[PDB]
RNA sequence: GGUGAAAUUCUUGGAUUUAUUGAAGACUAACUACUGCGAAAGCAUUUGCCAAGGACGUUUUCAUUAAUCAAGAACGAAAGUUAGGGGAUCGAAGAUGAUCAGAUACCGUCGUAGUCUUAACCAUAAACUAUGCCGACUAGGGAUCGGGUGGUGUUUUUUUAAUGACCCACUCGGCACCUUACGAGAAAUCAAAGUCUUUGGGUUCUGGGGGGAGUAUGGUCGCAAGGCUGAAACUUAAAGGAAUUG
RNA sequence: AAGAAAAUGUUUU
């Protein structure tokens, strides 16, 4: 499922969590996957769509809220959408759609 | 320290109005009174305005709600049943 | 009121609470390839021509 | 005593069996401990196989037949002779005639 | 002291398009007079004939079929594909003990519009060779063969039209790919799509029913 | 070549019901029961009755212009019985009798592929 | 009689004590 | 105030001027702030949304349905309440409906009605628990608070007033066809005590 | 309609029956078994998610970490309690019909609470296998469920084979069962209720004639119904178990 | 297929 995957991309990969991050990532060229929340409001889901069409960076949606990707990614906070920058030794990027 | 074995929230009502009428008194005003999970921003910030109208503290947004909780056993079951007739609508 | 016999093939055996009735498969004497099962009350033998006021109830056994 | 050695039913490693309804008197009995008899009569015998097959309109109909399950309590499958009475050796035989 | 069957009047219900024979049978049904039309009296029945009787062969005594009047035309009722059910008698017959019955139900759409649910059972049985006597399956064969079954059935419809499906129903055409897909999972003896259920049919379109 | 309708023999305890529809069942024809054929208040279930009761069926069938029926035998079903009463084989041979043709006999009745509560209590009819 | 019934006789029997106590001070 | 609802203030744009038309309707349970009201024939089967009653499946749950069509919402309008459609008539257009009483209602398939329940349910289970708490409530309201009992007046202010000791006199049940002034009591009961039975007569 | 027979009851404002749709709530028939899982209560429609569990396999790892357990906890059918929701069916109470010597009992017609669910209580059942748990040993046999191993096996197509199902043989674990009892028992019976006067593997709980009595009283828990703990005075020669003949 | 009613019997030997 997505959290072996995400959680073996945080404990080897490389990631950001955070739309200012992701943002940044997106501009940089840099972000290999984009996973957005459920609960992500829809305009920026939106903006983050525009962002990922225009990197071509694929986008994943996660099936839960900010507190399930949150929970997914390790980490005590809410995640609103998380930026893989370096997959690992992982195949999330590969094992999509 | 507890400060009270069993009243709860209905202590400040002191010996008046009867047992049974404070301990549902107190039922539904812990129910109104708690902090319920937003639907939109994900925070435990939703708290009641006047009775029927739940506001997040973050993002500002209100929904309508039961009087006393922020849906109701009727409000789930019309989602539902809403949802079910859409589905077969649609397809 | 219809009239039509026929004749004990057969000899079941007796029922009825005290054992008064007879039970005999019977053979239409018009249309020979027929056989019903009926109640007799008196003494039956084989060979003996009833008469059947109604020719279609196959009876049953007399608790 | 003990009457019976396993039990006056079917029922060991489970603790509750479901209650099933008596067909001649509706009292709820475990289904494990009715006694169940399966009856697969023709649906019509009637003495009048010869009487349907001659009035129907097809050739070589294959009148169907009439599948019942039936549940009895004891008492009921007692009283209407469904089960006997047995000596106490006899009790013993799980054997259908 | 009413006598109501002399203002009566027979129409033909000239049922199927496409099944063997548009003859199932007559109806009857009030005469059409000021403030009452026998076309509104009719027009919802469904009439429910045998597949036998409908195709002419008996090995289709079960699977009754359910044609719904959907338009008149002088004296001749055209009905539409309403539904499909096994006859109880077969299923009785199907379902026994020391074997595993497996029930699929899928709700999928057909090609055009129509929105159909359609139950496939399957029953175990034992090898030749079988000496144990009850030939059960593992409920892992049996989740494995409801999502091939399911699977099956979803790809059938969606390429089909009602009549399309209509006429592979007949040739028990899924019943084989079934009996070819899960061979490798279980035996399955008696394959059977046992029912075909219409739940929800498109703008009455006169002239997609007018296929006769 | 022949005009079909339906039996709908519906054989309980207590009564027989044979009602003889169109194909399509909208349209009825000649219902009678064995209470309408005897007067006793407990003979309404017997098969005289029941056959009574077909044959008057078959009469007005028959002068209607129904040829044949296809039979749909049923006991009462739900949670009750689920055996047909004793009327049911009475009026069937009694159908086929009365000169109708017969076809394609069907159990109809009706079983729950799960059932509400049935009458009685957990301790049933005490007798 | 029945222990089941004998049972409940005493649990009347036991919240008429109670009651009669309480009315008593 | 005084009423129990929330209310939902709505902004359509107003098809024929450039301007904006302010609504208020009743807040249905799960109707947020920002959310898109949908209104006519054409709109979705989603909670808040304003359909005609004939384009409703049936066993829709609606509100603040109208008696007819264009009234703007009559039935269905307290918190917690809703309406039920149990049938249609497309010929003679008309919809059968469960209103909050348990009453059957025939309406026009063209009245509307808004999909979900009521805002505001489970506002009656709450004990008032204080005259102050029912000063209150009645302050918004009406001068229908508190009320004096009929017994405990004088001959001249009421029916039940007088006599030496507080009671009635006369049956309290009161015909149909009494008068204002005689209209004191229980107004043409058709029984009366603790309900003891089912209701929903057929 | 209902019944052994009836009557209450509904019915030409069309009952019962039919057909067509629709909704509500419950429920999960058949398949369903001397079959499975769970600590027990229990658990039976599909699918998804979420954690969990036994057995088996292992030339994996740690190394005595263990057994049973006062106090103390968690779970705990049904009924019942409190507040919502829901309220199709059945249905304590109640209303009635009938039977009866009486019959506000059995039987019939309704029908409130309940039945379902949510959030909290309650903590009891012939909660049973009336059989504590852990360990070792002591007859024979065939089935069956889960896993594993082997076969010149059969079948299934893919293209060689291989998984699947089946067959054979073994094995570990489980629900049980058939015979015989070396053995035990008062017997019924028991492969454990055996390895007990040839009495000792470890450990927890309970009983000491029948009533009074699970009563009184005190304490404690519960909103309550009640749960847990729990006597005595006095009374009594049997009460009781299994089997035998009538 | 099934079949309504049926209460009571002093003490000791
Ligand atoms: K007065
Ligand atoms: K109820
Ligand atoms: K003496
Ligand atoms: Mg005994
Ligand atoms: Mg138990
Ligand atoms: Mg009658
Ligand atoms: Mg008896
Ligand atoms: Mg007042
Ligand atoms: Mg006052
Ligand atoms: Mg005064
Ligand atoms: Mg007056
Ligand atoms: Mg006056
Ligand atoms: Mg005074
Ligand atoms: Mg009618
Ligand atoms: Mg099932
Ligand atoms: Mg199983
Ligand atoms: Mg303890
Ligand atoms: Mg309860
Ligand atoms: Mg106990
Ligand atoms: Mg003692
Ligand atoms: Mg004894
Ligand atoms: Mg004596
Ligand atoms: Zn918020
Ligand atoms: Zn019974």
């Amino acid at each position: 499922s997505i959290n072996q995957k995400l959680a073996l991309v945080i404990k080897s990969g490389k990631y950001t969590l955070g739309y200012k991050s992701t943002v940044k990532s997106l501009r940089q060229g840099k972000s290999k996957l984009i996973i957005i929340a459920a609960n992500t409001p829809v305009l920026r889901k939106s903006e983050l769509e525009y962002y990922a069409m225009l990197s071509k960076t694929k986008v994943y949606y996660f099936q839960g809220g900010n507190n399930e990707l949150g929970t997914a990614v390790g980490k005590l906070f809410r995640v609103g959408v998380v930026s893989i920058l370096e997959a690992g030794d992982s195949d999330i990027l590969t094992t999509l759609a | 320290a507890k400060r009270t074995k069993k009243v709860g929230i209905t202590g400040k009502y002191g010996v008046r109005y009867g047992s049974s009428l404070r301990r549902q008194v107190k039922k539904l005003e812990i129910q109104q009174h708690a902090r319920y999970d937003c639907s939109f921003c994900g925070k435990k910030t939703v708290k009641r305005g006047a009775a029927g109208i739940w506001t997040c503290s973050c993002c500002k947004k209100t929904v309508a709600g039961g009087a006393y909780t922020v849906s109701t056993a009727a409000a789930a079951t019309v989602r539902s049943t809403i949802r079910r007739l859409r589905e077969m609508v649609e397809a | 009121t219809p009239v039509t016999l026929a004749k004990v093939i057969k000899v079941l055996g007796r029922t009825g609470s005290r054992g008064g009735v007879t039970q005999v498969r019977v053979e239409f004497l018009e249309d020979t390839s027929r056989t019903i099962v009926r109640n007799v009350k008196g003494p039956v033998r084989e060979n003996d021509i009833l008469v059947l006021m109604e020719s279609e109830r196959e009876a049953r056994r007399l608790r | 005593p003990k009457k019976r050695a396993s039990n006056g039913r079917n029922k060991k490693g489970r603790g509750h069996v479901k209650p099933v309804r008596c067909v001649n008197c509706s009292k709820s009995i475990p289904k494990d401990k009715a006694i169940k008899r399966m009856a697969i009569r023709n649906i019509v015998e009637a003495a009048a196989v010869r009487d349907l097959s001659e009035a129907s309109v097809y050739p070589e109909y294959a009148l169907p037949k009439t599948y019942n399950k039936l549940h009895y309590c004891v008492s009921c499958a007692i009283h209407a002779r469904i089960v006997r009475v047995r000596s106490r050796e006899d009790r013993k035989n799980r054997a259908p005639p | 002291v009413v006598d109501p069957f002399t203002r009566k009047e027979w129409f033909d219900i000239k049922a199927p398009s496409t099944f063997e024979n548009r003859n199932v049978g007559k109806t009857l049904v009030n005469k059409s007079t000021g403030l009452k039309s026998a076309s509104d009296a009719l027009k919802g029945r469904v009439v429910e004939v045998c597949l036998a009787d409908l195709q002419g062969s008996e090995d289709h005594s079960f699977r009754k079929i359910k044609l719904r009047v959907d338009e008149v035309q002088g004296k001749n009722l055209l009905t539409n594909f309403h539904g499909m059910d096994f006859t109880t008698d077969k299923l009785r017959s199907m379902v026994r003990k020391w074997q595993t019955l497996i029930e699929a139900n899928v709700t999928v759409k057909t090609s055009d519009d129509y929105v159909l649910r359609i139950f496939a059972i399957a029953f175990t049985r034992k090898q030749a060779n079988q000496v144990k006597r009850h030939s059960y399956a593992q409920s892992s064969h049996i989740r494995a063969i409801r999502k091939v079954i399911s699977e099956i059935l979803t790809k059938e419809v969606q390429g089909s039209t009602l009549a399309q499906l209509t006429s592979k129903l007949i040739p028990e055409v899924i019943n084989k790919e079934i009996e070819n897909a899960t061979k490798d999972i279980f035996p399955l003896q008696n394959i059977h799509v046992r029912k075909v259920k219409l739940l929800k049919q498109p703008k009455f379109d006169v002239g997609a029913l007018m296929a006769l | 070549s022949q005009v079909f309708g339906v039996a709908r023999i519906y054989a309980s305890f207590n009564d027989t019901f044979v009602h003889v529809t169109d194909l399509s069942g909208k349209e009825t024809i000649a219902r009678v029961t064995g209470g309408m054929k005897v007067k006793a208040d407990r003979d309404e279930s017997s098969p005289y009755a029941a056959m009574l009761a077909a044959q008057d069926v078959a009469a007005k069938c028959k002068e209607v212009g129904i040829t044949a029926v296809h039979v749909k035998i049923r006991a009462t079903g739900g949670t009750r019985t689920k055996t047909p009463g004793p009327g049911g084989q009475a009026a069937l041979r009694a159908l086929a009798r009365s000169g109708l043709r017969i076809g394609r006999i069907e159990d109809v009745t009706p079983v729950p592929s799960d059932s509400t509560r049935k009458k009685g209590g957990r301790r049933g009819r005490r007798l | 009689m029945r222990a089941k019934w004998r049972k409940k006789r005493t649990r009347r029997l036991k919240r008429k004590r109670r009651k009669v106590r309480a009315r008593s001070k | 105030s005084g009423r129990g609802a929330p209310l939902a203030k709505v902004v359509f744009r107003d098809p024929y001027k450039y301007r904006l038309r302010e609504e208020i309707f009743i807040a249905n349970e799960g109707v947020h702030t920002g959310q898109f009201i949908y209104a006519g024939k054409k709109a979705s089967l989603n909670v808040g949304n304003v359909l005609p009653l004939g384009s409703v499946p049936e066993g829709t749950i609606v509100s603040n349905v109208e008696e007819k069509p264009g009234d703007r919402g009559a039935l269905a309008r307290a918190s917690g309440n809703y309406v039920i459609i149990i049938g249609h008539n497309p010929d003679e257009n008309k919809t059968r409906v469960r209103l909050p009483s348990g009453a059957k209602k025939v309406i026009s398939s063209d009245a509307r009605g808004v999909i979900g329940v009521i805002a505001g349910g489970g506002r009656v289970d709450k004990p008032l628990l204080k005259a102050g708490r029912a000063f209150h409530k009645y302050r918004l309201k009406r001068n229908s608070w508190p009320k004096t009992r009929g017994v405990a007046m004088n001959p001249v202010d009421h029916p039940h007033g007088g006599g030496n000791h507080q009671h009635i006199g006369k049956a309290s049940t009161i015909s149909r066809g009494a008068v204002s002034g005689q209209k004191a009591g229980l107004i043409a009961a058709r029984r009366t005590g603790l309900l003891r039975g089912s209701q929903k007569t057929q």
